């Protein structure tokens, strides 16, 4: 019934296709009452676009090779930010008051209908430099004008880490110092290099847990899950493996809740 | 005809909530159904924050047996809320929440199972949203009548298929309760209509469950279906729909039940003058240089409503306006027809041209307004001193140039530009590319001018700051040659505000219309038989409808305005109140007799 | 400052019926003194039918002390009414029926007399109604005093000579009251002024008793000097007032409390907007003989009630003259109109006043229709993209309705120099004097004269301008007066941002100069009547004018502003302060030792 | 009874601005309007001598002008014989405008075409 | 914010135009006004919608304009250093404003003048 608030979340391919269908399964698993509305590039298949429009309720489509696209023209200055400029599009949504954006390689382990308790930019303070701000989940509010001012810095001083994190954090400069309502508890987007790297904190405050975050080059997806024994493909340490659990309840979502709308729609 | 203990209770997914045209209809109903049930009116509809607040005062229990009934819900781990929704008649409202969802999982889904054998897939929220809602409706009225000393009568009036759940579970569980269950509109028909080549002649032809099935909505069809077969009394919005139901639900409709909109929209003839007057205000920024057409003789047509190219018949109307511009060549005429497509699409801001051709006006305007003040000053001045004005030589120098840049900066240049907003897929826009095709590109020659608006009018948006209401109030012609609209909620609009609409027999409204004017045309809406046509000779017949209404004289034109001002009381809640009253008797005559029965009307 | 347990009563005859300026100060007095007694603020007045229906609010008493005092007095055979006045601060109110009282007016003269020596005539109303107010609030301060078992200290001040019998009264009963007395206005003063041909230097000549008598106005005089010397403090309005009450009331005023007024009356823009309207009544006024520049036309204008020895219009006439020929002789483009708002005995508005202001409606509308016809063809033009036609934008159509304008405005007679027709015009001083001076408003006359016998008012079918609208057009206001006590007029005129020449005689006058030591740069300038001869005085005026006129644009704004900064002295927030002394010096003077009672000064 | 009705009017717009100034502040600092509270002292006492004003015993006059001769009037004549004063309880009220309506004019301000315009009906029988 | 504070000046004025005809309406017949009633359930929606738009638990931003480059204007570097950040706490509010003052501009739409003689103090504490 809160037509007005929305999860996002952006698809550039099917292989985060499958991260999409398991975050949106999760969402609805801990009963959000908010919309999912992806965003999905050109370049998700027509099958894949059908099983992401049965889970998520409006896959709005953006693309940044149309010229008609609204980020077409900063395109064509940074080439190398197709996907950031995509991701950027999750301002436009002006049907909605307010938004939650996540990144398609997080998964949801408990309600978190309070982040929208939150304001503009509220975004789990970056492992690594905890000046920053991990955009895998920042509460947001849609706007033209914000959005036209985020693709203005796209032109003009572009992305220190050529990405939406840098895009995010020089416009909202001001998280860092401002206000300590707008950071958000490490545990809504919890990065599993935190689990690795400070394996300490996490047996203490992990538990608590309300957002995973799969980061480093190996998403979930791209593991092997044998049902018949519940283990994936262990490799040497990875840091999602830090935690058995996290990218187990990956894997068993998606086998449970995706197969099924995956195979009917033709995957 | 007397409900001596009767409490209505119009249950609905739309009670506090816009999500639909439905929520129109519930706010709108909510003042005459007040009257004839009095305090016994209770709404039930789910529970939106920004919705109570905005919309809804709360409130305490008027009845102690109620509030025995909202203490009971609060307990067992439901967070029901009871207030006064502050539109017109201040009905008493329920609004539970779908949040509280604490079994709704395997226990309240569960029991929907044994008990209707019916199932809702994980993946979709409106099913699932409906199981709770539905649950708890047939909770809140159980334990209502329970708690109460009990009511043989309660009428509870289920006014969607996501309501229709309730429905199910109340005569199932084999509640006393009367249930009306009312389908705005069929689920498989809006999927079937566009989705299937020829939707409407093969309606008998169509094997619903296998299409159901094809579309991945089957659980939803048969949460319809089963709503309408549990219903003592089922009701649907027009006669093309009781069609639609009669073949895809396989049950007949009882009773059909217009829906209806308000009176108060409204010598009152400035609206049409001032309106064509901000429009025309448009049409002289959007078409700057290229200002051949008398702009007293332009009339303006316009299709508004949801974006459905198929649905609401765009491809007709543009179709058919490419016919009446090869008319109005081919036969001289000084009057030229603008035709606004005001359906929202998504796009990007004014288009560049759009955009500058609007600020050309305002210079053109405020040039003239500063040179006539000046001509005011030394006119008044030279007649003041007793002369004559001497009019070579009252414009002096400055304003001369300022003329000068006024007139260059309206140089013909290209073409204007057909839509207002520049389109995220200009290339694909279903309309875009009929337009292109058609041959209507604000030529010269033409005279037949399309602007296509991608954005819901508003007060807020810098070009054409207009009010739908205002719009449509100015426009001369509505035409919606709609396909599939199972109400036309946008056609009713402009008939309320006598502007003459083009209606359908595919339209509900069109065929509202028919049963209740004799003729159509005389009255000033047209219908268009494209039930019994092929769409190329109903393309033909719009054809010679627009025709017939760009060769009006103009008091003739002025006349048909004032007697579609006439039409109004056909689809008023005051008359359209008949058919509701009806269908509520109904459902106390059809179970449990005994205590009320009422003859036919 | 220990005022907890003072009472103040401030004995008026215009507390409720406006019969003069007094009311306005009281009424404007109410909200400051409001702040300083509390609630211990009354306003004992007489009662008036009219008063109480209108703008007295009937309450019962707030503290039980009044509830027994008005009992008593109302069953004594007398009539007592207490009310909030509906006023700015709510004052309390008082009200004693001085026409119920009338029973006992016989017994009260035989107690005047062997008290204060002073019979008052069996003819005079306004003196045996004062005995009866007076005698009637001696009473009721008695009465409170006797009724409030914890005896308080009442401070009483009395406002006027109508009030006088009451201090009297109160002070030999040996009521335990601080009065304080003012004299708004010598009661001599005016008799003297008119009547005497120097009343001014002559002051300490004159023996008020001898005088007095001979005016059959003796007993009124008595009172008034009774009740100076009798009053713990005697204030006066204006420094100049304080002479005359030296020499003739002959108690020197302990201290000078000013009728300043509320700053409610409270800018360039609304400078400029009354400017215009002024400007059109000139424009239609002068039909045809519009031959002057109406940008570099100065307004002076004279108001207040028609005295033509005690507002000194005289002076300002003549100093016209002086300056048409000033203005004349050297090289002017300025010309001045001099408007004297005046009462006087209209019959109704001049034909030719009518007429002319007709003429400016008539062209006003002649050039807006054909304003606004050419702006519409010069938008038409703009649209096309041709520059305009100059000689074609106006018709034949246009060109016929300019012409029967220019028809209209042709005039032979010059413009009329009163605006109403009166009723007796040989006898009008004004008129008589307009006519000796030569300034008959023709062609070659620098300075232009409209009398406008009827008070300025939104009613007034030629001009529907209030009084303040108009005085915030005009430039200058020149009030020469000989005897005002406190022009309320210039006041009026200072508040507003209007620069305003006063006279050494008049209290607004007297006060800036001891208020501001160079009062030339502030707009206030002073005419100094009192050390010089009348003659003399006229041409100091003529130099103040001239000067005034010999003004550039922007160091007239100076001025003007300036004046502004000057309201602020005449507001009561700061005029307060004067009366707060008068009543603690009251205080102080009567029963010292208790609480604070003493004086700072 | 038009300067009454000027008075209300102004009594109205003071009262009106002084609203507007506390909603204003009200609403920005997030709360919904205290009634009751809105209303200063003065502002009461301002409308106490407004609802003062608008207070009349006799039947609101039938002649706008004073006429010259009234007994003369042909109208103002039958306006009396026909039982028409303009009491409460008739529901027929005659206002005899003497003046040709002219826009100058205080009472009526409108010319004699705009008060025709706003008439709903014109009787006009005529031997 | 500039937007919000439009929409209730604009919200308080139409709420005070009802009541001011409401009031008049009222004074007209010889009542003081029920306050109660002045409202009608239309305007306390409108008004509902009004205080819901003020609703905000972030402070204001520091800067009035965004900033090109953020990171390095000293400014802002400094007042984030100082610890002046607009918070509730805070009795010092700074708002810095990066363009020269102009008529054209949407806020605080007065030249440097005007600007200037608003201002209770000026610092100028130049090196």
């Amino acid at each position: 019934p809160m037509t007005d608030q929305a999860f996002v979340t952006l698809t550039t391919n099917d292989a985060y296709a499958k991260g999409a269908l398991v975050l949106g399964s999760s969402l609805k698993q801990h009963r959000t009452t908010r919309r999912l509305v992806v965003l999905a590039t050109p370049q998700v298949s027509d099958s894949m676009r059908k099983v992401l429009e049965t889970v998520f309720d409006e896959v709005i489509m953006v693309d940044v090779l149309d010229s008609g696209d609204s980020a077409h023209l900063t395109l064509m200055k940074r080439p190398e930010l197709g996907v950031t400029l995509t991701k950027l599009h999750c301002w436009s949504l002006t049907q909605y008051s307010k938004c939650v954006f996540m990144d398609a390689d997080t998964l949801v382990l408990a309600n978190i209908d309070d982040l929208f308790d939150r304001e503009e930019l509220s975004a789990a303070p970056d492992p690594g430099w905890p000046d920053c701000f991990n955009s895998g989940v920042f509460v947001y509010q849609p706007s033209v004008e914000t959005y036209n001012q985020l693709l203005h810095l796209a032109s003009e001083q572009g992305s220190f880490d050529g990405g939406d994190q840098g895009i995010l954090n020089t416009f909202f400069s001001s998280w860092a110092t401002t206000d300590i309502r707008k950071h958000l508890p490490f545990i809504y987007n919890l990065s599993s290099i935190s689990i690795f790297s400070y394996l300490p904190a996490f047996k203490v405050f992990g538990a608590s847990a309300k957002v995973v975050h799969f980061l480093g080059r190996v998403k979930p997806w791209n593991y092997t899950y044998d049902p018949k024994t519940k283990s994936v493909k262990s490799e040497a340490h990875d840091p999602n493996m830090t935690h058995p659990e996290f990218l187990i309840l990956w894997w068993n979502i998606f086998t449970t809740n995706v197969l099924p709308l995956l195979q009917q729609f033709g995957l | 005809f007397d409900l001596e203990n009767a409490v209505l209770f119009e249950v609905a997914w739309e009670v506090a909530n816009k999500v639909g045209g439905i929520y129109t209809v519930l706010q709108t109903k909510a003042k005459v159904t007040g009257d004839e049930w009095g305090d016994n009116y209770f709404l039930v509809g789910p529970y939106t924050e920004q919705g109570v607040r905005t919309q809804v005062e709360l409130l305490e229990a008027p009845t102690p047996a109620l509030k025995r009934t909202l203490d009971s819900m609060n307990s067992k781990g439901c967070k029901v809320y009871f207030g006064r929704w502050l539109i017109e008649g201040g009905p008493l409202v329920v609004l539970l929440d779908v949040g509280a969802s604490a079994w709704a999982l395997e226990r309240w889904k569960g029991e929907l199972w044994d008990t209707c054998n019916i199932g809702v897939p994980w993946y979709d929220r409106e099913a699932n949203d409906a199981v709770l809602f539905g649950f708890l409706t047939t909770w809140f009225l159980g334990e209502f009548l329970a708690q109460s000393e009990e009511k043989p009568h309660v009428v509870a009036h289920f006014h969607e298929w996501l309501a229709g759940v309730g429905l199910c579970l109340c005569r199932a569980r084999r509640l006393p309760v009367a249930t009306i269950f009312t389908t705005h509109a069929t689920l498989l028909g809006r999927y079937l209509c566009a989705g299937a080549v020829d939707f409407y002649n093969n309606l008998e032809n169509f094997n619903v469950d296998k299409e159901a099935g094809e579309r991945q909505i089957y659980h939803r069809y048969c949460m319809e279906r089963a709503a309408a077969h549990c219903a003592h009394v089922f009701t649907t919005v027009s006669q093309i729909t009781a069609i639609e139901a009669q073949h895809l639900l396989k049950r007949k409709p009882d009773i059909v039940t217009p829906n209806g909109l308000n009176v108060k929209k409204f010598e009152f003839q400035n609206l049409h003058a001032q309106s064509k007057a901000r429009i025309q205000e448009f049409v002289r920024g959007h078409f700057y240089g290229h200002l051949d057409f008398n702009l007293d003789k332009t009339l303006y047509f316009f299709i508004a409503g949801r974006y459905e190219f198929s649905n609401k018949g765009a491809d007709v109307f543009l179709e058919a306006l490419a016919r009446l511009n090869y008319l109005l060549r081919v036969n001289g005429s000084e009057q030229t027809v603008v035709a606004f497509f005001i359906m929202p699409a998504r796009t990007n801001n004014f288009n560049v041209e759009t955009l500058k051709g609007q600020a050309v006006r305002k210079q053109l305007w405020d040039t003239a307004n500063t040179v006539k003040e000046k001509f005011g000053r030394k006119l008044y001045e030279s007649l003041l001193v007793g002369s004559l004005p001497d009019m070579n030589k009252m414009l002096d120098k400055e304003d001369f140039t300022m003329m000068k840049r006024a007139i260059f900066a309206t140089q013909r240049q290209s073409f204007p530009p057909v839509c207002t907003h520049n389109m995220l897929d200009d290339s694909s826009d279903p309309i875009l590319t009929t337009i292109r095709r058609i041959g209507l590109f604000n030529s010269s020659a033409d005279r037949v001018k399309v602007i296509f608006h991608p954005e819901f009018l508003s007060s807020t948006s810098p070009l054409l700051p207009v009010d739908y209401e205002e719009f449509v109030r100015g426009c001369h012609l509505g035409v919606f040659p709609s396909y599939y609209e199972p109400w036309g909620y946008t056609p009713a609009e402009c008939t309320v505000m006598g502007i003459p609409s083009i209606s359908t027999n595919l339209s509900g409204f069109g065929c509202f219309m028919e049963e209740h004017i004799a003729d159509p045309s005389a009255y000033g809406i047209y219908i268009l038989d494209r039930r019994f046509r092929s769409l190329d000779d109903s393309c033909s017949q719009l054809t010679s409808f627009l025709y017939s209404f760009c060769q009006q004289s103009r008091r003739q034109r002025i006349i048909q305005r004032n007697r579609t001002e006439r039409l109004s009381d056909l689809l008023d809640w005051k008359y359209l109140g008949r058919y509701y009253m009806s269908a509520r008797h109904m459902a106390l005559s059809k179970a449990f007799p005994e205590h009320f029965t009422y003859e036919p009307n």
